[PDB]
DNA sequence: TATCCCCCCTTCGGTGCTTTGCACCGAAGGGGGG
């Protein structure tokens, strides 16, 4: 039996107090089973209304079961939790897992349940699940043990999953191992059937870990080498109308504070006179050569751009149409760390707060893979139907922080 | 004997102590009826006599909003409020009877002082001290305390429910036929049983409220239909709206005003129809609370179709599982909007109305974007289900917004309508500038500290026209140089901007506005056949902008 | 000169750039029903 390990949070700062969001019948209906059955097996015990404490909850069926799944949205707990960042606990992040052929990732959420969790602490953990027209008050409920989706229940548990994995380590140097949340994050270089067996390799060592002290059998494939950051490049074109012109003036200017190096005087004096959109300007040679020049340092990858430790990450992103979304991981507004695109998947062809999940959860993945923190997103939806509807589509396993945005950029700079 | 109920441990904040002021004096009659209901409590056992050993008290007023002089007693607990743990009430939203499942026997049970049978906390007894003056202050006062759940207390409600919730809990482990929906002091009870065999649970059941102490009063016990709860008369086979009348004031001053809105807002549920935007336009701009607001012909026009609708009662259903649910919008125009969420045809389950004004530029098709959300929430939390909406508006048109607006939108499912008035886009810009066409350069200049300003446009063929105007901000210069670029030229032009903030407008296609600038543009471009504005960076010698500029810098 | 919950309006006060006017959220207080 692990021992308690005492949590102590924000000097002067209360817990958790967060409304909690209606749910559908099916979702309430499995909510509550869950419940039942991990109150029979002593993971949770139900509690009074004395407590000043709750986050919410909801269900989500992950890819390729049919079971559901109880997550707890944990973000303030997370936020208000002090001392944790600091602890000895947090995994120092490996360099080498950008530059891998592929990554898997594995639930070994389930594995957090046999470690009790601190009594003086626990009161903070508190959950309700709500009822259908009101008919009955919430049935409220408290873990008993390690909670899935703190940030400290993998500080706590990393002791006891250091000594499973140090044996896999030191046998097999190659593979690099990190562990975000209830996520494990392994990589090789290997080919797709040697990395293969290896994760069942390991798999088969977890589960006998566990034999001798929702669906375990799923996996997720991942490729780090297939990631490039997209410079923005200008259009190519021979012959240029003033329309064109103007608006290529204007996309430089968009360009002017990512770049000290892009000249647009020459361009500009091209236009001094007041012609029609429609009017074609044939390019001249120092337009020509201001073009060239230009192009050539767009596609001159970018410089100065760097991490800071110390400060968040804020991914934003714009629609595009046809199914076609961007984005910009970055600290501080002008050094982009990250740009992108996503492009359209099957299935949500008519969907845009499904295309708008499925972006948001690759984006997240990424940005675990490449640094460790998740970026503090700039959704460009409805904050509403985004709070209806994402769940429906949702299949992670951790929230990141997001605020939304209703300025329109008004932008196809990043669109090409 | 009596079967208790064990305490909920409650305590002050750390670091605060408790409440410690008084009252000033009350009427001796009024002392005088409190003093003799504090004694026959007393004498019952809710009430215990408070000694020295605790010093300060809480005050106690007196009111008589019940019946005209019943002297009812509360009491002041406002710095114990302010100085207790906070709790967390889970149960807080109000049941629907729409929601209400066809149960062939229905009986309501109304428990008679139930706050008064929970116990409290023995340590915070010390607290909940209060004290009344003898009649007409001849002596001090009097001081007590509370053994029972104070009436008026933070944590009464929710202490309530949880000890309520401990009782049933069992019983209702006992019968997975027997439904029982509580909300506060009514319990209402309904199963598919036999007239007497319903009637012999209800009655075990009572015993068996009995055996902890509760009180049912069989006066209150509801027996033939139809049964009041809580403010819905449950026939048995249609809810409705307890009635109300509205007043028919022929002075109506503001809170007059208010209260009609209220009514009619209240009896929105079930009546279709029901309009109040231009009734609650009286209420912009808040002057003299006491003066009487003349009714506008607009204004009367709405109150008396809320009245001829109010006429005649209508009465909805209950849900049935078995069945998909249906929804519908009408769209009333200026801002209004009908709900007919229901199972079969011209059966309602629910009606409602959608007039929020989100944003300060926003059109039709956002609106409805706005209606079918709030239709989906509230379905979510009465129903479980998301119903299939039946839309006004044009699977085209849909398709053109949806792909085409820069946020993410998504409305569930439905099939298109015909029942006018359609949504439909009153104008669609153009992305590429056409051949055939003028081409405006436009912009606006003014200065903070001389609240004046020009603004003017210079065309491709040397048309100008600077027209100065004063008090008018920057971005209203700019919208004022559209606004005359467009009236201008004919049915298509080209006009080229150099302003970020107003291409937004334009671009976001409203259809109303609170700008009465922005109004006439929309007048305008709706006139125009085909539209194509572009953005230009201001201030980079590109064409006319610095032309215009200079002139009007 | 009592408490607490849903909902419906309007007023003023904070945000963010949308740059200092403008759009856009958040409670305070107004009524309806408990
Ligand atoms: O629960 C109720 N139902 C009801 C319907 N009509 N009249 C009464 C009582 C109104 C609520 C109450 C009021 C003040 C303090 N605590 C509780």
């Amino acid at each position: 039996p692990i021992e308690t390990v005492p949590v102590k949070l924000k000097p002067g700062m209360d817990g958790p107090k967060v409304k909690q969001w209606p749910l559908t019948e099916e979702k309430i209906k499995a909510l509550v089973e869950i419940c039942t059955e991990m109150e029979k097996e002593g993971k949770i015990s139900k509690i009074g209304p004395e407590n000043p404490y709750n986050t919410p909850v909801f269900a989500i069926k992950k890819k390729d079961s049919t079971k559901w799944r109880k997550l707890v949205d944990f973000r303030e707990l997370n936020k208000r939790t002090q001392d944790f960042w600091e602890v000895q606990l947090g995994i120092p992040h490996p360099a080498g897992l950008k530059k891998k052929k592929s990554v898997t990732v594995l639930d070994v959420g389930d594995a957090y349940f046999s470690v009790p969790l601190d009594e003086d602490f626990r009161k903070y953990t508190a959950f309700t699940i709500p009822s259908i027209n009101n008919e009955t008050p919430g049935i409220r409920y408290q873990y008993n043990v390690l909670p899935q989706g703190w940030k400290g229940s993998p500080a706590i548990f990393q002791s006891s999953m250091t000594k499973i994995l140090e044996p896999f380590k030191k046998q097999n140097p190659d593979i690099v191992i990190y562990q975000y949340m209830d996520d494990l994050y392994v990589g090789s270089d290997l080919e797709i059937g040697q990395h293969r067996t290896k994760i069942e390799e390991l798999r088969q060592h977890l589960l006998r870990w566990g034999l001798t002290t929702p669906f375990l059998w799923m996996g997720y494939e991942l490729h780090p080498d297939k990631w490039t950051v997209q410079p923005i490049v200008l259009p190519e074109k021979d012959s240029w109308t003033v329309n064109d012109i103007q608006k290529l003036v204007g996309k430089l200017n968009w360009a002017s504070q990512i770049y000290p190096g892009i000249k647009v005087r020459q361009l500009s004096k091209l236009l001094r006179g007041t012609k029609a959109l429609t009017e074609v300007i044939p390019l001249t040679e120092e337009a020509e050569l201001e073009l060239a020049e230009n192009r050539e340092i767009l596609k001159e990858p970018v410089h100065g751009v760097y991490y800071d430790p110390s400060k968040d990450l804020i991914a934003e992103i714009q629609k595009q149409g046809q199914g076609q979304w961007t984005y910009q991981i970055y600290q501080e507004p002008f050094k982009n760390l990250k740009t992108g695109k996503y492009a359209r998947m099957r299935g949500a062809h008519t969907n845009d707060v499904k295309q708008l999940t499925e972006a948001v959860q690759k984006i997240t993945t990424e940005s675990i893979v490449i640094w460790g923190k998740t970026p503090k997103f700039k959704l460009p939806i409805q904050k509403e139907t985004w709070e209806t509807w994402w769940t429906e589509y949702w299949q992670a396993t951790w929230i990141p922080e997001w605020e939304f945005v209703n300025t329109p950029p008004l932008v196809k700079l990043w669109y090409q | 004997p009596i079967s208790p109920i064990e305490t909920v441990p409650v305590k002050l904040k750390p670091g605060m102590d408790g409440p410690k002021v008084k009252q000033w004096p009350l009427t001796e009659e009024k002392i005088k009826a409190l003093v003799e209901i504090c004694t026959e409590m007393e004498k019952e056992g809710k009430i215990s006599k408070i000694g020295p050993e605790n010093p300060y008290n809480t005050p106690v007023f007196a009111i008589k909003k019940k019946d005209s002089t019943k002297w009812r007693k509360l009491v002041d607990f406002r710095e114990l409020n302010k100085r207790t743990q906070d709790f967390w009430e889970v149960q807080l939203g109000i049941p629907h009877p729409a929601g209400l499942k066809k149960k062939k026997s229905v009986t309501v049970l109304d428990v008679g002082d139930a706050y008064f049978s929970v116990p409290l906390d023995e340590d915070f007894r010390k607290y909940t001290a209060f004290t009344i003056p003898s009649i007409n202050n001849e002596t001090p006062g009097i001081r007590y305390q509370y053994n029972v759940l104070p009436q008026g207390w933070k944590g009464s409600p929710a202490i309530f429910q949880s000890s309520m919730t401990k009782i049933l809990e069992p019983f209702k482990k006992q019968n997975p036929d027997i439904v029982i929906y509580q909300y506060m002091d009514d319990l209402y009870v309904g199963s598919d049983l036999e007239i007497g065999q319903h009637r012999t649970k209800i009655e075990e059941l009572r015993q068996h409220l009995l055996r902890w102490g509760l009180t049912t009063p069989d006066k209150k016990h509801q027996k033939e239909p139809p049964f009041l709860w809580m403010g819905y008369e449950l026939h048995p086979d249609k809810w409705t709206v307890q009635p109300i009348v509205l007043p028919e004031k022929d002075s109506w001053t503001v809170n007059d005003i208010q209260k009609l809105v209220g009514k009619l807002n209240w009896a929105s549920q079930i009546y279709p129809g029901i309009k109040v935007r231009q009734l609650s336009k009286l209420l912009r701009g808040t002057k003299a609370l006491t003066e009487v607001i003349p009714l506008t012909e607009e204004a009367e026009l709405e109150l008396a179709e809320n009245r001829e609708i109010l006429k005649e009662p209508v009465h909805g259903v209950y849900y049935d599982p078995s069945k998909d649910l249906i929804a519908e919008i009408q769209k009333q125009g200026q801002g209004q909007w009908t709900y007919q969420i229901y199972q079969e045809p011209f059966k309602n389950l629910k009606t409602g109305k959608y007039a929020r004004m989100r944003g300060a530029h926003t059109n039709d098709v956002k609106q409805l974007t706005e209606a079918v959300q709030k239709i989906t929430t509230e379905s979510i939390v009465i129903w479980g289900k998301t119903p299939k909406f039946k839309l006004p508006i044009q699977k085209e048109t849909w398709e053109t917004w949806w792909t085409e607006y820069w946020q993410a939108t998504w409305i569930p499912e439905w099939e298109f309508v015909n029942t006018p008035p359609l949504v439909k886009l009153w104008y669609q810009l153009e992305k590429e500038p056409i051949v055939g066409a003028e081409t405006f350069y436009v912009d606006g200049a003014a200065n903070r500290e001389t609240k004046l300003g020009k603004a003017g446009y210079v065309t491709n063929k040397g048309r100008q026209k600077v027209v100065p105007l004063t008090n008018t901000t920057n971005q209203k210069t700019e919208l004022q140089a559209i606004y005359l670029a467009l009236q201008d030229s004919g049915l298509e032009v080209n006009i080229v901007t150099n302003s970020q903030y107003a291409l937004g407008i334009i671009q976001a296609q409203p259809d109303k506005s609170e700008s009465e600038l922005v109004n006439q543009i929309i007048e305008q471009l709706i006139k125009k056949e085909k539209v194509y504005l572009a953005w230009v960076p201001a201030h980079k010698g590109i064409g006319g902008n610095e032309q215009v500029d200079k002139l009007v810098s």
